[PDB]
């Protein structure tokens, strides 16, 4: 059993604890036995839900998309169709996981991804079809598909599952950073000149999943919306960093949008209130 | 008293001047373990490990702060800036030293603050980028009371210039400049980042950022300002990838 | 009271690792050092 | 190298215009469009070209197609005017 | 051989030679050595002409 | 064959290499015994101890020859050229390397001396000087076959600029190339001085002087001309009194 | 850090076998040898 | 100098005659664990292991170059020849020389490079197939500049006749004969086959191409040609299931 507290009695210390210098920039460690009496309590406690590990450690949908199993023939553009979409991976889409990766500068994981794909039909049909959808991991660069039935899906190389609509996949990627971890703040730029963007880098790239319907068309349209769930695992992080407090613009970028509400919440009262 | 001299420079300071090493690690050179790059790496000796001493910021009594980033502004410092020039590739550590001095009437608090990867927003919103210019303005830095320009970042100290709110800056290395309590802050910085080296001219491993929390209240009749200065020395200085004199844009 | 058999080849296949052991805020909390004890190499 | 079309746009205040940014690289990694404007960026096929349609257009704006090709110039910025 | 100057290099110091009072009437015998990084140099100098009977 | 290897340069010969050693002393860094200036001086890394080729000259059948003094002709070269203006004073060896090919149908012979202290003569006679732009041509050096110019050396070969005969030039440390039978001639060059260290703007230690002995003969509707190459690399080099840097003419 | 039963009787059936450790591509960039010191058959 | 001596046939080299052999595999009899027909082999004496030199091509400035496939090349070929057409099986490795001598005044760069299972493209594309006359030429091989035939094989060199690219090719065992350096090629071929020995009359167990990468420039006024001529002595040959003389087409 670790103590929490120690049995602490009067105390006429001239060594003050409690009296610093904040000007030194750290926070020694005053604890409760060093301005009160205390008794003697232990922590029953590890702190294991607040490892790193777990705090940026369950699943969550990091993409939605939609689409669509339809008689593909007179289209010229299939991506418009939406009968694949594809995606560059990012973990920057959904505000609530931005925020805690961007609690920290460095960050190194490996991804467990779970594709959930569901069916609706709005229009009439007679019946469910018995869909198949292949999500293909394309690699950082790699040619994403052009059309429905390209032989980019018949790619050698790209990981591919295929698994029913109603279902899920699962399947882990490494930590695929170029650098020794990822850089969810980067300071610079590709390279020196006066118009390249921000902020922004190729070092970040996780990837990219495309996504189609692999069978053919039915008499009528079946909608596909896959959500990719990602979770992180095998977690490290670097230099802690101060919590984001303005909504988001962009991804890659630490812009917020002009004439934002206030954060601190404004006192009902004087500085005196309770 | 504390003195510290390196190589042809020394500082001297009559307070007791207590450094804040950021992160408990002091600048190393790259070791084996960590090298990539094959290339032999050139040391500086004395000619760089010393004291460069950046031109005086005042500070008023409205003044938001100022904001500089290494190690852009020791571009043009003697031989270091030179060497940042001539190689491809570089890191190096910091002794920041922060100096504001004033009488035992004055009152007011700066935060000296280092942020590693201190991405600035851009004050237009959307998706814009702030343009290498303004991220590299050199030994004069950023002032965050002036006004915007186009393609520069966001200047509304209340959020970090990133998004992030002020009270909260406390979580990086930093150290206050207290004027009843001292008048120098020590900050030594090292090598941060996701790679073991890097270009030293197209990415800022750091922000140095001087920020008035407690405003600066001069005693009546007073002038109504104080000096800040900066100085900074590299540390465990390396350089890999000698070749032709890097051309950047200003 | 728990087991685990790895039944993939690759370490990105392992569940998570569980929890940190040694952790120790004075990285953070007590950064200060006296420079005049020479610490800086 | 990076380009932008159109080079060039007159429109009206507050109206929509169709962007297109593309590189000589077959296989880009980064290629966007930088602008404080709402945009969307259009379903097409293909990693080397994409198409924003720039919504409501206010001021006189500079939205710069960029991306990490190394050929040329990797950005290219087009001039947006408003008359009204 | 009489040593002029001896090596010094990077001083951390907090027994600071170069501050002190000339109130006092002393003249402390600061050295190169205690405000800059310095090699070891020889006198080859012993100050014959320096000497009284020779000014 | 040989292959000398400096930081990141590399010159391969294949032609068995012989070096000449001035005096058959090697360069060397300035022992304590005969030091003087009590700052610790620089001694750069692979930065600056490297081959520096310079602009190739052309050898016709009617060129006098060529003459570069050391170290002005380093002076704008990469990090050695910045150290020798940012500091005060300095000292180095250096490695010589004189590349002339041709055929075996060719003939020719260049000699290639290092004079120590070489002091020029002005054409004009009386006491006049030879002015600075002219002593410190940088990596074009001075060309023997030009006219004169007011205020430059005079340039008839066969006295050594200085009135002496050139036959007489073997007394210096020098090496021919003989087309028939080298191509190459490499000379290391130590310190020379009557002072430990010195400053390397106003005063140049050594002087390389290339001179064809024997006439270029190109074979029978040959183009009438031959690139001579030299390729310097500073050796055991040292810096001391680093300062803001300095300013001559041109 | 991991484990494998075969579950059939058949070889082709076990799943990939891993690395090859012992590469060595002189075969194929040193393939060079002086014929007289006799190294034929 | 190098001297190689087998049965009554000797090639002197003046040159220090460096050998490939390929993939480091010396030409071996089949062992016992690899063997699968039952038949004691026929291991020929001095008869067949021996130089048999093949006509002389003549290089031109504007030859494509020149290709031979093995054992085809040597079916005439005094006793070797007839042994392959009287047995069912063979297999047997080879030392191929090419020799090709110029001056010090030619220029040109031969690829002499070894391909285990060269099958050839058609020039017709579809699916058409070489004929058998056309991928057994014989002792005159196939010249790559003459022109296309109906069922012969594609002629540019620069696909190999196979659709892969020229440069590539030196992932094969291969040497240059450099006219330069020298004028010789020796290469050590190894029996190379899924099978432990094979029909030698249906089969080309590899390829032999010599093709000229850097064009034949012969001095001024001189005659604008070379003859090339491969000499080929089979190395641990071995034969089983002798019966009646095997009839081919041509």
């Amino acid at each position: 059993q670790t103590v929490a507290s120690i049995s602490s009695g009067p105390k006429h210390t001239q060594k003050v604890p409690i009296l610093t210098a904040n000007e030194t920039g750290a926070t020694m460690p005053v604890l409760p036995s060093d301005s009160i009496e205390t008794r003697t309590t232990y922590m029953h406690f590890n702190g294991s839900e607040t490892d790193v590990e777990c705090f940026l450690g369950r699943a969550a949908c990091v993409h939605v998309t939609e689409i669509q199993n339809k008689d593909a023939t007179g289209i010229d553009n299939h991506r418009e169709a939406k009968l694949f979409n594809d995606w560059k991976i990012n973990l920057s889409s959904l505000v609530q996981l931005r925020k805690k990766l961007e609690l920290f500068t460095y960050v190194r994981f490996d991804s467990e991804y779970t594709i959930l794909a569901t069916a609706s039909q709005p229009d009439s049909a007679n019946y469910s079809s018995n869909l198949v959808v292949q999500a293909m991991y394309v690699p950082p660069g790699a040619p994403n598909p052009k059309e429905w039935d390209d032989y980019t899906w018949q790619s050698a190389s790209n990981p591919s599952v295929f698994f029913k609509v109603g279902d899920t996949s699962r399947f882990s990627v490494p930590y695929v950073g170029l650098a020794s971890a990822y850089n969810c703040f980067y300071d610079g730029y590709s390279h020196d000149d006066a118009e390249t963007q921000y902020g922004i880098t190729v070092l970040n790239h996780m990837g990219s999943m495309a996504f189609r319907i692999v069978n053919e068309h039915d008499e009528h349209k079946t909608l596909v919306k896959i959500r990719v769930y990602h979770r992180a695992k095998h977690v490290e992080a670097w230099i802690p960093r101060a919590p984001r407090a303005l909504p988001y613009t962009s991804i890659g970028r630490t812009n917020y949008p002009k004439n934002t509400e206030p954060v601190i919440k404004k006192r009902k009262g004087d500085i005196k209130s309770y | 008293v504390q003195q510290i001299t390196l190589g042809n420079s020394t500082i001297t300071t009559q307070e007791a001047a207590n450094a804040v090493v950021c992160y408990a690690e002091w600048p190393e050179y790259l070791p084996d373990v960590d090298a990539s790059d094959v290339n032999k790496t050139s040391k500086p000796d004395t000619s760089v490990c010393r004291f460069y001493t950046l031109d005086s910021k005042t500070w008023t009594t409205g003044s938001k702060g100022w904001c500089w980033k290494l190690p852009d502004a020791l571009k043009d410092m003697g031989v270091f800036g030179q060497n940042m020039f001539f190689h491809s590739l570089g890191r190096s550590g910091y002794t920041v030293h922060v100096q504001c001095n004033a009488t035992k009437f004055h009152s007011g608090c700066l935060l000296v603050v280092v942020i590693p990867e201190h991405q600035l927003a851009s004050h237009e919103g959307g998706n814009v980028s702030v343009k290498y210019t303004f991220t590299h303005p050199g030994e004069r830095g950023i002032d965050l009371s002036s006004a915007n320009e186009v393609g520069g970042p966001v200047k509304d100290v209340i959020y970090n210039m990133n998004g992030t709110l002020l009270g909260n800056l406390l979580i990086f290395p930093h150290q206050f400049i207290n004027l009843r309590t001292n008048n120098t802050a020590t900050i030594v910085i090292p090598y941060i980042n996701s790679v073991p080296i890097d270009s030293m001219t197209r990415h800022n491993n750091v922000s140095l950022m001087v920020i008035p929390i407690a405003p600066l209240t001069v005693p009546t009749g007073a002038t109504p300002s104080l000096p800040i200065t900066v100085t900074i020395a590299p540390m465990c200085t390396e350089f890999s990838g000698i070749r032709s004199k890097s051309i950047v844009p200003q | 009271t728990f087991t685990v058999i790895n039944y993939y080849k690759d370490a990105a296949s392992t569940s998570s690792a569980g929890q940190s052991l040694s952790m120790d805020p004075s990285k953070f909390t007590e950064p200060v050092k006296d420079l005049m004890l020479k610490g800086a190499p | 190298q990076t380009s932008v079309s159109p080079s060039k746009v007159i429109l009206p205040r507050g109206g929509s215009v169709l962007v297109t940014c593309s590189t000589s690289c077959d296989q880009p990694k980064l290629l966007g469009i930088e602008t404080p404007l709402p945009k969307k960026e259009l379903l097409l096929p293909g990693n080397n070209r994409k198409v924003y349609e720039l919504s409501n257009v206010q001021e006189d704006s500079q939205p710069m197609c960029y991306s990490n090709c190394p050929d040329g110039q990797s950005t290219a910025k087009t001039f947006l005017t408003v008359y009204w």
